[PDB]
RNA sequence: CGUGAAAUUGUUGAAAGGGAAGGGCAUUUGAUCAGACAGGCCAGCAUCAGUUUUGGUGGCA
RNA sequence: ACUAAUCGAACCAUCUAGUAGCUGGUUCCUGCCGAAGUUUCCCUCAGGAUAGCAGAAGCUCGUAUCAGUUUUAUGAGGUA
RNA sequence: AAGCGUGUUACCUAUACUCUACCGUCAGGGUUGAUAUGAUGCCCUGACGAGUAGGCAGGCGUGGAGGUCAGUGACGAAGCCUAGACCGUAAGGUCGGGUCGAACGGCCUCUAGUGCAGAUCUUGGUGGUAGUAGCAAAUAUUCAAAUGAGAACUUUGAAG
RNA sequence: AAGCGUUCAUAGCGACAUUGCUUUUUGAUUCUUCGAUGUCGGCUCUUCCUAUCAUACCGAAGCAGAAUUCGGUAAGCGUUGGAUUGUUCACCCACUAAUAGGGAACGUGAGCUGGGUUUAGACCGUCGUGAGACAGGUUAGUUUUACCCUACUGAUGAAU
RNA sequence: AUUGCCGCGAAGCUACCAUCCGCUGGAUUAUGGCUGAACGCCUCUAAGUCAGAAUCCAUGCUAGAACGCGGUGAUUUCUUUGCUCCACACAAUAUAGAUGGAUACGAAUAAGGCGUCCUUGUGGCGUCGCUGAACCAUAGCAGGCUAGCAACGGUGCACUUGGCGGAAAGGCCUUGGGUGCUUGCUGGCGAAUUGCAAUGUCAUUUUGCGUGGGGAUAAAUCAUUUGUAUACGACUUAGA
C-alpha cells in the first residue's frame, strides 16, 4: 500500500554513481561559449588550493538590513602561481563529436611536466619529447606544418598548460598537464597565440580579475566507505533496533524483485568530481608583493599568509585568487578555476567587493594575533634567549 | 550484382527500406546506407514524436543501464528498425548485421561512390499525396540527437565538391556523346545499329 | 581454489589479483625440489639444464577430527593431506593420389612453364 | 599390501565457451576407424518402367 | 508442575513385522489390444460390493443374426 | 498499408491424403507319391499400426540345478577400464586393446532371496559450499640467552 | 432533463430513468499453497498511478474588487508537527502553499518492533451439573540462520 | 584503578548547531490567436501559421562503453644478436563466401534531365524518360611464339611534376618521358591423350621461418616511500 506520509527523497540522483573519480585532477566538462570577437583568452585556470580564512568588507546590497554595514566571510584561498604553455592540440567537428586532429608541443619541456610523463622518473632515460625536439632541427618545418593544419581546420583550439608545482610548498615536484580551452579571435589568432606563448608562462590576473564570478572544478575529500546514515542522509533506526540502526530498513518492495538502482546503499563516499559555480572573486593578489594581506583600511603590511602557514599546506609565495565561500577539494588538491559559462547579472554578481580587513591569526589554533609584531605588542618581553 | 551496394536513405520510408536491407543483408549482400538523417516515417511529425517518446519512458526499473537502449541518432533509429527484422541473437542475425553499415550523411570512401535507390521504399512512390510524413533528421534532434548542424555543414561541403565534379564529368560526357554522334553514319556504326547496337 | 581470497599487488606479474603465500606449501615443495635436485646430480644429471617437467599434487587420505557445535552436534573437523611428486628434466635442444585429370593437368602446366 | 569400479580429485593432451549446461534432425570442419580387386566406392549418358510436376501444340462438342 | 536434557501418565524389553478406507515407493525390452470417474446397495461421501467399459481364453458355426443409417407404412409425445 | 470490407488467382507447408519400399501385426491362401530334406518351415495375397490405468504375448539379462558341447582357461578364467570395431528396433550380445591372476561359458531344460533413479529409502563412500564461517569473554605482553632441524608459545634470567 | 436556481433546464445543481468504469471496500467462488509463501499495526525506504489537495499556465461563472466555485493540460515538484487509541479507521489541537487519494504479495518481520490477534499461567462476567465455552473484558508471556546465487552499492581486473 | 576522575584542550572528523553554492535555451500541452477554405457569409483548422505550462529535449551537472573512438610521447644489442620497416622465398593458418567493373551532381516529383540560343531568367526553343533489358568492358596456351600494315590513339607497369581532399581525409585529379601489350587491320606457327564431365585449383587474411637492405637504442610492475587515497586491491607522491 502506499507510503503513508510523504517525505523527499534522500540524495540526489543526478550526482550518480557514487565512485572514485578517475583522476585526482577533475576535468572541465564545458567551458564558456567563445566570441571571436574579443581577445585570445584562457578560458581556465590551474591552481592549488591552499586553506580558508575570514574577511571582513562593507555591504553594498540596497533594500537589506545590512546594506553599508560589515560583513564576515569565509573565503577560499588557492596558490596560482604562473601556467607554462607548452602545447596546443585542435579539434575538428565531426558527426561523431569533438575530434583532436593533432598536437604541437614546445621545443622544450621542463623536468616537472617531463616527469607527468612518468611512472619510474629516478630509473628512466628522460627519453620523452627527445626526438620530437628535433623537428625544430632546421626552420621546424614540420612544426610549422602541423600548425598550418589546425590553422585550416580545427574548429577548437585548446592550448596545453602545465602548473610550475616546484613553486608550491609541495612535496609532488611532478606537474599538472591541462587542456584550456582558448576562447578569442579567429582559430587562426588562436594558433599564433598558442605558439607566441609557447615556454612563456601566463599570469592568473591576466585571465581573471577582481568581483568575476568563477566556477570551481575539482575532485572532493574522500572518506572510503561510507554506510548509509552519513552517505546518503537517511534516518537513524530507533534504539531497540535488532541487527543494527544506520541503515535503511528496507531496501525495496517484493516486486520487482530486485534492488532498485535509486535507494541508499554503503559505498564509497567522498573523491567526487564537482563543479560549483558562482564563486566571487575577492581578490587576485600576487606573491611579488608584501601586503598581500593588506587592505586599503588596514595598511597593516602583511602577506595573505597566516602566522604559522597556511594548515597542512605552507606559505603563499605566488599570486592567488580569493574567492568568496568554500570551493570543493581539500588542501593541496589542484583545482580548475573556469570562467562563467553565463553572464550573471543577479545583482549578487556585478557587485564591485572592496575589503576591509583580512584575517591571518594561526589556523593551527585559536590564534589571536595577526602578525608577529601584533604577537610581541600585546606580549611585551618573554624569557626566550636572544 | 554489386559487391557492396550503397543506398541514399533521402526521401525513403523507413521501415520499408528497412525490411529490404535486412533480407538483402540475410541474403548476403553487403550494404551501406547513408544520408540516414533524410530517412522519411510517414504520418506527422508530432504522433512520431509522440511515439519515440512513449518508446523513452520504457527501461528497466531497477537498473535503467541494462534496460531498452534509445539510441538518438538517425541512423541509430534506422539500425533499431533493422533489427527485429533480422534475428540478431543468433550467429546467422550478427552475421547479417555485421553486412550493414548506415551513417549520416555521406562520408569517405562513399563520396565518390554510386548511390542507389530502393523504388519500392520510396516516399514519392509509396506514400499517397498529400499524406503528412516526418524527417527522420528532426525527429531525431528533437529527442536527442546532437550532430544536425555538423551533418549539414559537411554536407553542403561534399555537395559543393560534388557539385564541382558533376560539372567536369558533365563536360567530359557532352565531348564523348559529340564524338559518338560523329561516328554514326559510318559504316561500322550502320552495322551496330542493324544489330540493336 | 581462491573463492573470497584477498588481493594483493603482488599477483599482477601473473595476470591475477588473487594471490597469497603458503609458506608450509613452500617449505614442502622446496624440500621436494632439494630432493629431485639431489636424484639429478646424483644420476649425473647438469644442473645448468635442469627445468620442472612434472608437478602434482593429489589428495592424501583425510585425517579426522571433531568440533564441538552448538545444541550439543559435533562436526567433522578434518585435515586435507596431500601426495606430491615431482620430476625435473634436462632441456634438451604421404603420397599423393591424383585422378586422371589432376595429372593431365599438371603435364600440361609442365609443357606451358618452364 | 589380491583385484581395485563409481562418486570426487591432480597432471598432461584435445576442444568449446558475450547471463547456465545438457538434448533432436541435418550437414561442414577436425580427429579417429572397419572392410575390399580372387567387383569394392563414387559418378555421367541412353533407352525404359512406376509415381508425379511444369510447358508447347492438334482435333472435336 | 516435577519424577535422571523424557511427563495431560517416566524409562527398558517383549506381545510386535500391532492395525491403517491414509502418504510415499514398487527394479528389463519389444509387440498386440485397450479403459473408468457412471447404475444400485452399504455408519456409505478419501472405502467397498454390484453392473458397465477392458483383456485373455476360446467355442458353435460360415455371410447369417444383423445395423448409434435412411426409405415406406403405421404409432406415440404436449416441448418450440 | 504491411489497416478495414470484399473479389480473384498464384504460392508456402502436417506425423493428414496418393504412390513406392522396408518392419511388425492380423486375416485369407499355397506347398508331400524328393515338399528338390527348416510344415511352430518356406511362400502368395490383402488390410492394418496413437495410447495412461490395465490385460495378454514374444523376447533380453542374473544366482543356483539336471543334461550336453569328451566347450574355454596360467600359452591367462573371471572382474574392471576402453569418444576402437561389429550384430540386434530394443532388453542386450559379440570382438579388439589395457589391466589382471584361477576359474568360466554356449545350448536344451529346472529353479528363484532374479533386473532400480527415485521410497525426507538402508549402509558406506564423496562433493559444491570453501581455504569460506570462523579460531574476538576472563586487562598483557616484552628483551636476551640456552636448547633444538625448526622457538610468539620450551627452559633460565631480566622486565611489565 | 422534470425541476432548483429572483426571471433562466444545463453558471452551479439536478428528480424519474438509464449506460458504464474501477478492483485501495465487502460479499460470492475454492483454482494455487496444509512434507508451512511468517500473521495485524506502526516504524524505515524506494518507486509507480492519477480519479489533482498545493504549486505552473489556462478556459467558465449568478467572475466589479477580494474571496471562491466548475473545468482543461499537467504526477515536474511537495503533501506536516501533535493529544487519545495496538489500531487499520477515526477524532480533536496546530502549523501550512497543501495537509489529495491509492498501488507495489492488503510493498516492506533472515529490516526492526511485538502494543493486537492467536499456545500453555491467572482473574472477572454471562453460560455450562460438570469438564469446560465466549469474533467479551484483564494481566504475563524465547521474534532463529545469509558466508551461496542473483539484484543492488561501491571496488579490482586478463586480453587490444 | 580494564581510558581512575575533573578543567582546558590543538589536529582530524563533523552540525540548518556552522558557511558557501544550486545554469539558460529550444520544442511543445491546455488555451488564446493569424491567414483561411470547406459552406460566395462565417470560422484558430482543413492546407499553411503565431504565442504559449512547474511539461518534454537540450545547455549545464555525474559516470564513461571495462569488446566505442581520437591525438600525442618514448619504445629495450654491447643483454643465449634482440626489436621494427621494406623486398623476396618457403612453410603453416584460416575464409558468413572474388569469380569482368560498388559505374560519385544537387534538387523536384501537381515535376525534372540534357542540349542550344539570348535580353543570363522562376527565360525562349528542342529533346529525353515510360527503367540498369543500361553504359563500360569484353576475341588470343586462364590467353602462347612470331611477321607486317595503318594510326600517334587505347591501356598496363614502375619512375616522376604539380594540385586538391580531415566526416572515417588514406583517395581523386594531373604532368613528363621510359619500359610492355594492343583484337584498329592482314598474316605464319603452337595446342591433341585431363581420354564423353568431376572447383579441376588462378582469390585474399593471419602467423611463422630464412635471406638481404634501411632504421631506432625504452619502460612498466614488484619491492621501498607519501597520505590529497584507502577494507584489500586500487589511488596519489618520492627515490641513482
Ligand atoms: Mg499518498
Ligand atoms: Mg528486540
Ligand atoms: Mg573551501
Ligand atoms: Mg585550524
Ligand atoms: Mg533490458
Ligand atoms: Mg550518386
Ligand atoms: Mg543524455
Ligand atoms: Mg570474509
Ligand atoms: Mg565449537
Ligand atoms: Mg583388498
Ligand atoms: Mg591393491
Ligand atoms: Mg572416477
Ligand atoms: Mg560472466
Ligand atoms: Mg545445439
Ligand atoms: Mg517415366
Ligand atoms: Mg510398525
Ligand atoms: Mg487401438
Ligand atoms: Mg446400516
Ligand atoms: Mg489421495
Ligand atoms: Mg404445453
Ligand atoms: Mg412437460
Ligand atoms: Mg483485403
Ligand atoms: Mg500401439
Ligand atoms: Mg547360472
Ligand atoms: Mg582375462
Ligand atoms: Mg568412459
Ligand atoms: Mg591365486
Ligand atoms: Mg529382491
Ligand atoms: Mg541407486
Ligand atoms: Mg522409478
Ligand atoms: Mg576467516
Ligand atoms: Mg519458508
Ligand atoms: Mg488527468
Ligand atoms: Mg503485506
Ligand atoms: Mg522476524
Ligand atoms: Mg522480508
Ligand atoms: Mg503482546
Ligand atoms: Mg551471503
Ligand atoms: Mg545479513
Ligand atoms: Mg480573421
Ligand atoms: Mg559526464
Ligand atoms: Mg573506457
Amino acid at each position: 500500500s502506499h507510503r503513508k506520509y510523504e517525505a523527499p527523497r534522500h540524495g540526489h540522483l543526478g550526482f550518480l554513481p557514487r565512485k572514485r573519480a578517475a583522476s585526482i585532477r577533475a576535468r572541465v566538462k564545458a567551458f564558456p561559449k567563445d566570441d571571436r570577437s574579443k581577445p585570445v583568452a584562457l578560458t581556465s585556470f590551474l591552481g592549488y588550493k591552499a586553506g580558508m580564512t575570514t574577511i571582513v568588507r562593507d555591504l553594498d546590497r540596497p533594500g537589506s538590513k545590512f546594506h553599508k554595514r560589515e560583513v564576515v566571510e569565509a573565503v577560499t584561498v588557492v596558490d596560482t602561481p604562473p601556467v607554462v604553455v607548452v602545447g596546443v592540440v585542435g579539434y575538428v567537428e565531426t558527426p561523431r563529436g569533438l575530434r583532436s586532429l593533432t598536437t604541437v608541443w614546445a621545443e622544450h619541456l621542463s623536468d616537472e611536466v617531463k616527469r607527468r610523463f612518468y611512472k619510474n622518473w629516478y630509473k628512466s632515460k628522460k627519453k620523452a619529447f627527445t626526438k620530437y625536439s628535433a623537428k625544430y632541427a632546421q626552420d621546424g618545418a614540420g612544426i610549422e606544418r602541423e600548425l598550418a593544419r589546425i590553422k585550416k581546420y580545427a574548429s577548437v583550439v585548446r592550448v596545453l598548460v602545465h602548473t610550475q608545482i616546484r613553486k608550491t610548498p609541495l612535496a609532488q615536484k611532478k606537474a599538472h598537464l591541462a587542456e584550456i580551452q582558448l576562447n578569442g579571435g579567429s582559430i587562426s589568432e588562436k594558433v599564433d597565440w598558442a605558439r607566441e606563448h609557447f615556454e612563456k608562462t601566463v599570469a592568473v590576473d591576466s585571465v581573471f580579475e577582481q568581483n568575476e564570478m568563477i566556477d570551481a572544478i575539482a575532485v572532493t575529500k574522500g572518506h572510503g566507505f561510507e554506510g548509509v546514515t552519513h552517505r546518503w542522509g537517511t534516518k537513524k533506526l530507533p534504539r531497540k533496533t535488532h541487527r543494527g540502526l544506520r541503515k535503511v530498513a528496507c531496501i525495496g518492495a517484493w516486486h520487482p524483485a530486485h534492488v532498485m538502482w535509486s535507494v541508499a546503499r554503503a559505498g564509497q563516499r567522498g573523491y567526487h568530481s564537482r563543479t560549483s559555480i558562482n564563486h566571487k572573486i575577492y581578490r587576485v593578489g600576487k606573491g611579488d608583493d608584501e601586503a598581500n594581506g593588506a587592505t586599503s583600511f588596514d595598511r597593516t603590511k602583511k602577506t595573505i599568509t597566516p602566522m604559522g602557514g597556511f594548515v597542512h599546506y605552507g606559505e603563499i609565495k605566488n599570486d592567488f585568487i580569493m574567492v568568496k565561500g568554500c570551493i570543493p577539494g581539500n588542501r593541496k588538491r589542484i583545482v580548475t578555476l573556469r570562467k562563467s559559462l553565463y553572464t550573471n547579472t543577479s545583482r549578487k554578481a556585478l557587485e564591485e567587493v572592496s575589503l576591509k580587513w583580512i584575517d591571518t591569526a594561526s589556523k593551527f589554533g585559536k590564534g589571536r594575533f595577526q602578525t608577529p609584531a601584533e604577537k610581541h605588542a600585546f606580549m611585551g618581553t618573554l624569557k626566550k634567549d636572544l | 550484382v554489386e559487391p557492396v551496394v550503397v543506398i541514399d536513405g533521402k526521401g525513403h520510408l523507413v521501415g520499408r527500406l528497412a525490411s529490404v536491407v535486412a533480407k538483402q543483408l540475410l541474403n548476403g549482400q553487403k550494404i551501406v546506407v547513408v544520408r540516414a538523417e533524410e530517412l522519411n516515417i510517414s504520418g506527422e511529425f508530432f504522433r512520431n514524436k509522440l511515439k519515440y517518446h512513449d518508446f523513452l519512458r520504457k527501461a528497466t526499473a531497477f537498473n535503467k543501464t541494462r534496460g531498452p537502449f534509445h539510441f538518438r541518432a538517425p541512423s541509430r533509429i534506422f539500425y533499431k528498425a533493422l533489427r527485429g527484422m533480422v534475428s540478431h541473437k543468433t550467429a546467422r542475425g550478427k552475421a547479417a548485421l555485421e553486412r550493414l553499415k548506415v551513417f549520416e550523411g555521406i562520408p569517405p570512401p562513399y563520396d565518390k561512390k554510386k548511390r542507389v535507390v530502393v523504388p519500392q521504399a520510396l516516399r514519392v512512390l509509396r506514400l499517397k499525396p498529400g499524406r503528412k510524413y516526418t524527417t527522420l533528421g528532426k525527429l531525431s534532434t528533437s529527442v536527442g540527437w546532437k550532430y544536425e548542424d555538423v551533418v549539414a555543414k559537411l554536407e553542403a561541403k561534399r555537395k559543393v565538391s560534388s557539385a564541382e565534379y558533376y560539372a567536369k564529368k558533365r563536360a567530359f560526357t557532352k565531348k564523348v556523346a559529340s564524338a559518338n554522334a560523329t561516328a554514326a553514319e559510318s559504316d561500322v556504326a550502320k552495322q551496330l545499329a542493324a544489330l540493336g547496337y | 581454489f581462491n573463492s573470497s581470497i584477498g588481493r594483493t599487488a603482488q599477483g599482477k606479474e601473473f595476470g591475477v589479483t588473487k594471490a597469497r603465500w603458503p609458506a608450509k606449501s613452500v617449505k614442502f615443495v622446496q624440500g621436494l625440489l632439494q630432493n629431485a635436485a639431489a636424484n639429478a646430480e646424483a644420476k649425473g644429471l647438469d644442473a645448468t639444464k635442469l627445468y620442472v617437467s612434472h608437478i602434482q599434487v593429489n589428495q592424501a587420505p583425510k585425517q579426522r577430527r571433531r568440533t564441538y557445535r552448538a545444541h550439543g552436534r559435533i562436526n567433522k573437523y578434518e585435515s586435507s593431506p596431500s601426495h606430491i611428486e615431482l620430476v625435473v628434466t634436462e632441456k634438451e635442444e604421404k603420397v599423393v593420389r591424383l585422378t586422371s585429370r589432376q595429372r593431365g593437368r599438371i603435364a600440361a602446366q609442365k609443357r606451358i612453364a618452364a
